[PDB]
RNA sequence: GAGGUAAAAUUC
RNA sequence: CUUAAUUGCGAUAACGAACGAGACCUUAACCUACUAAAUAGUGGUGCUAGCAUUUGCUGGUUAUCCACUUCUUAGAGGGACUAUCGGUUUCAAGCCGAUGGAAGUUUGAGGCAAUAACAGGUCUGUGAUGCCCUUAGACGUUCUGGGCCGCACGCGCGCUACACUGACGGAGCCAGCGAGUCUAACCUUGGCCGAGAGGUCUUGGUAAUCUUGUGAAACUCCGUCGUGCUGGGGAUAGAGCAUUGUAAUUAUUGCUCUUCAACGAGGAAUUCCUAGUAAGCGCAAGUCAUCAGCUUGCGUUGAUUACGUCCCUGCCCUUUGUACACA
């Protein structure tokens, strides 16, 4: 129904990368965070990458 | 209500004005089958007469018959206030004559015999038989019966 | 089919023989079984309504429904 | 233990408002009764035939007293309907405009409705002691 | 002071708003009580806030809703939404919060849209049809 | 039931029934199941409902469906051929007198005639046209217990419509002649005749 | 949406906003003057009105 | 005639040029150790109880 | 005066449409690029914006 | 390692 | 392989980019929190009317007197991200189910929308315009009258119907999107006159203020009607009363009486539509001195039946065939 476009994986490649201490695999702390740390137009498509940090998280201590 | 219980007296179909009244169904609408009347005239005698909305024909007295027909060949005189005639101003002597059974065909004919006499174009239209109150007749009436 | 809007004394007898052994009567079970008219099936169930005769569980302008004595 | 018209029922209270009227006999009809249609927008006359001016003004005396104040134009719009206009589809139209006047006028000499400032007209003290009183009696006589 | 709440219940244009003030336990909706409503079919509808939550429960409130707006099958969809959602506004700030539960797991097993709203909006209407998502007609030739 | 004064006058037929036991105005929705098969979230009853008139979003998904009440659905197919659509006022008041004439007839407990109608009347294998070309072959194939359910209230709506069409007999009058006619099925009404008419086409087909 | 007749009949819309606001201050005459001559904007309407009579 | 029940265990898809006929295995309930394909027609799940009119009856692909 | 804020808001957005093709015209060979305009009591401002201001 | 399948349809 | 998608996961003589999609924007939904409201509402206190009178109940009254912002309005914001969890594909992109939640089909619906192209439409939108014609007994302009509405016939879009789930008469009485007069005559309340149409005397509103709560229709109740081209149907036709306008004959239109036909569910064919959608229903606005049966928006009542397939019509992506390239 729903696949993520290149532009939310492009900046999610970019957090991940160089900001791996001060974010953990909680939503709340990865939303609040990105307020101020990135700049980023909408709303919508800031909880778009976030949510995709999060998933990507989750699979980052299983393997 | 009540149930009649009288006799077998009732009356069906019998005629008033030559023209046949449709027998055993309310009685507001036994005028309505002569032609020049109407629903709202014949609603309009039946609460003139004493006569009551509620039943058939039934018995029909001789005596109820009469005052209906007396109301239908003098409506001016009877408390009718002469906006609910249907045939006002009259061209032939200015006042406020109401059709009845046999007299609607021949006055229809004379209003029609007036205006193909003068070369009017709300007359000559009827000639042919064709529409008179100006309309599209592009599409519509492709019938001629 | 015609239908009799004024009642006859032979057809008086009928209804009140006939009507309290039916198990459901309405306006158009009198005029389909008992050949009367539809406006005159309207007045002969106050009439029966109010000498006791059918009891109604449920009253409604469009639609009467009528039982047996109980 | 108290009562108004709002615990009363919407026709109830008509039918018994109405038919207490008839009784006292004060009426004050205009004289074209019975030959009107009562609006602009109905096909026939009613169909009660006999009386059917009590029965109005019985809808009237409590569309008064549940509002501010109303009019004539607001008497006409409400009791309009679509009218059967025939080929083309129906349109709303205002009912009569002389019925819904001598109505407020043969309940203003009775003392019931009376002028309202800044137009409009309101209920008056002797319309909430008649319209109250028989409002008792119909939730008495069902119990 | 007395105590008193207000709640709100929303159909498409049917607001309901509910004063919960103190009292001996009346039902008014308009003036008029609550066997007053219009529809005689959708009278018992107003009725299911008044049933399942037991005979009465209503020893010390009162209950007054009036309506805005909507039609005839909205605004009793609206008064009922009113009821059980102005009831466990009062079951909350003053009656505690283990007697409420058992009045929140009523109306979820029957949820009904009552402690619920309705976020279901008419569509709008675009060019070529009458409506939202149809069309006119056409012809080929 | 431990009836208590009150401001407001509620009457006595209100507190007494639906306070103690979920059940109709007056009526029953009782112990009544079914005489056929499971029909596992089919039928609605338990739970049972107050009246006819639901504004539930049933319809949004393919499975919440059949979570419909037959009660409801039996308004919403006499809710149709054009002048019908809407006035759904009208359609529960045709089911109420509906539930009023099959209580009278021998004391017929009206909920289980209706469960039996839905059971009865439903064609237990319908057919589809597929394949041939020019001029295509009938091929009989089995039916879900979901369209047996879709099938039972179309087969009773529109013939309890055409025999009240042009006749002195009502909406409701005629539909409850057509559920007591589907509880014993005799071929006397319209779906038990058009139930045995699709399954003998169906096994010259097969 | 076409200044012809021909094409498929499409429709166009547009809109205007207009919002309104109103402050009471029950202020001196000497600040009046000064409030005129501040705070001016271009697309925007500045009324002041007598009083209650 | 004599009534076969069968309950839904496995649903195959969607089988014909119209694309409404499904094709699904069920298994008879007076038998859990035999199954036999079917061709049904409108909405089936899995765990659904038919009526089936013939008991024996190996079902095609229809084209 | 006397103009509802549904037509005088109408008409201050034709008092513009007007003079962007008379500027648009006489200051052809000006170099014109779009004018705006500042409304305050006693003296009514409209900036004329374009890029040679010494031609005009 | 096995798993379906034929009507007619001409010209600018 | 996966999506509405050249969406992505990945695979690789391609590596990095530019467009479209997506993003963005507008609107409809949610916040008992924020800043606030006599041009939006409620509660309380005074005065006052009616009913019960033991404390009540239902209303009225504009700077009496204060408090509040729950609704309504909208500034700044908050909020779903397929979140959490259980399965499934070799992991991965993704799909399916449940719970929670106002909302889990791209949240619903729109706006914008590439490259290349058409002998598509408009010279009758333009003082945008080449060329040609005309330029005064004018194919300039203006006035009077007529026409664009004529008609054996064919087609297209729509309206009303073929009724008793209905007509008709009382009564119940429920909305939103809107629109309205300055150097004038717009929207109209209220009171009288009139069967109606309407007329007259005044008033509010340059507008969240007044019309306006547009107390609109379908609808709901109570009655009449009882199957009969009937009381379903209102076409056609006669007479009269009025409004608009300098002017209405070819009846502008409204109203009242009378006329009261065809039509008994529509052949071969064919159109639109998947949720608050279809359909039924009326209102507002556009054109407007007057007239929609049209159209653009909006609200009210609110289904049945799919959650698929490529069979028909048709569109994308590759592979292949070609004597087609005006394809
Ligand atoms: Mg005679
Ligand atoms: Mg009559
Ligand atoms: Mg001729
Ligand atoms: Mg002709
Ligand atoms: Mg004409
Ligand atoms: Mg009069
Ligand atoms: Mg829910
Ligand atoms: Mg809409
Ligand atoms: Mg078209
Ligand atoms: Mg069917
Ligand atoms: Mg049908
Ligand atoms: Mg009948
Ligand atoms: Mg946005
Ligand atoms: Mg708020
Ligand atoms: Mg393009
Ligand atoms: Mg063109
Ligand atoms: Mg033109
Ligand atoms: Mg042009
Ligand atoms: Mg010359
Ligand atoms: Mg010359
Ligand atoms: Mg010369
Ligand atoms: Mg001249
Ligand atoms: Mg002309
Ligand atoms: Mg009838
Ligand atoms: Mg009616
Ligand atoms: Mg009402
Ligand atoms: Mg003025
Ligand atoms: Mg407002
Ligand atoms: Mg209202
Ligand atoms: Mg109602
Ligand atoms: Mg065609
Ligand atoms: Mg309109
Ligand atoms: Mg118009
Ligand atoms: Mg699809």
């Amino acid at each position: 129904g729903r696949v993520r476009t290149k532009t939310v994986k492009r900046a999610s490649k970019a957090l991940i990368e160089r900001y791996y201490p001060k974010l953990t695999l909680d939503f709340q702390t990865n939303k609040r965070l990105c307020d101020e740390i990135a700049t980023i137009q909408s709303k919508r498509l800031r909880n778009k990458i976030a949510g995709y940090t999060t998933h990507l998280m989750k699979r980052i201590q299983k393997g | 209500s009540l149930v009649v219980q009288e006799q077998g007296s009732f009356q069906h179909i019998l005629r008033l004005l030559n023209t046949n009244v449709d027998g055993n169904i309310k009685i507001v609408y036994a005028l309505t089958t002569i032609k020049g009347v109407g629903r709202r005239y014949s609603n309009l005698v039946c609460k003139k007469a004493d006569v009551d909305l509620h039943k058939r024909a039934g018995e029909l007295t001789q005596e109820e018959l009469e005052r209906i027909v007396q109301i239908m060949q003098n409506p001016t005189h009877y408390k009718i206030p002469a906006w609910f005639l249907n045939r006002q101003n009259d061209i032939t002597d200015g006042k406020d004559y109401h059709t009845l059974a046999n007299n609607v065909e021949s006055k229809l004919r004379d209003d029609l015999e007036r205006l193909k006499k003068i070369r009017a174009h709300r007359g000559i239209r009827h000639f042919w038989g064709l529409r008179v109150r100006g309309q599209h007749t592009k599409t519509t009436g492709r019938r001629r019966a | 089919a015609q239908h009799a809007v004024i009642l006859d004394q032979e057809k008086y007898d009928r209804i009140l023989k006939e009507v309290p052994t039916y198990r459901y009567v309405s306006v158009s079970v009198l005029v389909d079984r008992l050949k009367i008219g539809g406006s005159l099936a309207r007045i002969a169930l106050r009439h029966l309504e109010k000498e006791g005769i059918i009891k109604p569980i449920s009253k409604h302008s469009k639609q009467a429904i009528y039982t047996r004595a109980t | 233990p108290g009562v108004s018209v709002r615990d009363v029922a919407a026709q109830d209270f008509i039918n018994a408002y109405a038919s207490f009227l008839q009784r006292q006999g004060k009426l004050e009809v205009p004289g074209y009764v019975d030959i009107v249609k009562t609006s602009s927008g109905n096909e026939m006359p009613p169909q009660d035939a006999e009386g059917w001016f009590y029965k109005r003004a019985a809808s009237v005396a409590r569309h008064i007293y549940m509002r501010k104040q109303v009019g004539v134009g607001k008497l006409n719009k409400l009791y309009g309907g679509a009218k059967s206009r025939g080929v083309r589809p129906y349109k709303h139209i205002d009912a009569s405009g002389s019925i819904n006047r001598k109505v407020l006028q043969a309940l203003e000499k009775i003392g019931i409705v009376e002028i309202s400032p800044k137009g409009g007209r309101r209920i008056s003290e002797n319309g909430q002691r008649d319209l109250d009183r028989i409002a008792a009696q119909t939730l008495e006589e069902d119990e | 002071a007395v105590p008193s709440v207000q709640t709100f219940g929303k159909k498409k244009s049917a607001t309901a708003v509910a004063h919960v003030k103190a009292g001996k336990g009346l039902i008014k909706v308009n003036g008029s009580p609550i066997t007053l409503v219009e529809p005689e079919i959708l009278r018992f509808k107003v009725y299911e806030p008044l049933l399942l939550v037991g005979l009465d429960k209503f020893s010390n409130i009162d209950i007054r809703v009036r309506v805005t707006g909507g039609g005839h099958v909205s605004q009793v969809y609206a008064i009922r939404q009113a009821i059980a959602k102005g009831l466990v506004a009062y079951h909350q700030k003053y009656v505690d919060e283990q007697s409420k539960n058992e009045l929140k797991k009523a109306f979820t097993s029957y949820d009904r849209t009552l402690l619920i709203a309705d976020s279901r909006r008419p569509e709008p209407k675009k060019f070529g049809g009458k409506g939202a998502r149809s069309r006119f007609q056409k012809s080929y030739r | 039931f431990t009836p208590v004064v009150l401001a407001t006058p509620i009457p006595e037929e209100v507190q007494q029934a639906q306070t103690e036991i979920k059940l109709f105005n007056k009526w029953s929705f009782e112990e009544v199941e079914v005489k056929d098969a499971s029909l596992v979230d089919y039928v609605q009853v338990r739970q049972p409902i107050f009246v006819a008139h639901t504004a539930g979003r049933y319809a949004n998904k393919r499975f919440r469906k059949a979570q419909c009440p037959i009660i409801e659905r039996l308004t919403n197919s006499l809710m149709m051929n054009g002048r019908n659509n809407g006035k759904k006022l009208k359609a529960v008041r045709i089911i109420k007198h509906t539930l009023d004439i099959i209580n009278v007839l021998t004391d017929q407990n009206p909920i289980q005639v209706v469960v039996d109608a839905i059971t009865n009347t439903g064609p237990r294998e319908d057919t589809t046209r597929v394949g041939g070309g020019g001029a295509a072959r009938r091929q009989a194939v089995d039916v879900s217990p979901l369209r047996r359910v879709n099938q039972a209230i179309a087969l009773l709506t529109i013939g309890a419509r055409e025999a009240a069409f042009r006749n002195i007999k009502t909406i409701a009058e005629t539909l409850a002649e057509e559920l007591i006619n589907a509880a014993k099925g005799s071929s006397t009404s319209y779906a038990i005749k058009k139930k045995d008419e699709l399954e003998r086409v169906a096994k010259s087909n097969r | 949406k076409t200044p012809n007749g021909e094409g498929s009949k499409t429709w166009e819309t547009y809109e205007m906003r207009i919002h309104k606001r109103y402050i009471d201050l029950e202020a001196p005459v000497q600040i009046v003057k000064r409030i005129t001559q501040i705070t001016i904007e271009p697309g925007v309407d500045v009324e002041v009105v007598v009083a209650s009579n | 005639t004599p009534v076969t029940l069968a309950k839904v265990i496995k649903v195959l898809g969607r089988t014909g040029s119209r694309g409404g006929v499904t094709q699904v295995r069920v298994e008879f309930l007076e038998d859990t150790s035999r199954t036999i394909v079917r061709n049904v027609k409108g909405p089936v799940r899995e765990n659904d109880i038919l009526v089936l009119m013939e008991s024996e009856r190996e079902a095609r692909r229809l084209r | 005066a006397l103009i509802s804020k549904k037509r005088k808001l109408v008409a201050d957005g034709v008092f513009y449409a007007e003079l962007n093709e008379f500027f648009t015209r006489e200051l052809a060979e000006e170099g014109y690029s779009g004018v705006e305009v500042r409304v305050t009591p006693t003296k009514t401002e409209v900036i004329i914006r374009a890029t040679r201001t010494q031609d005009v």
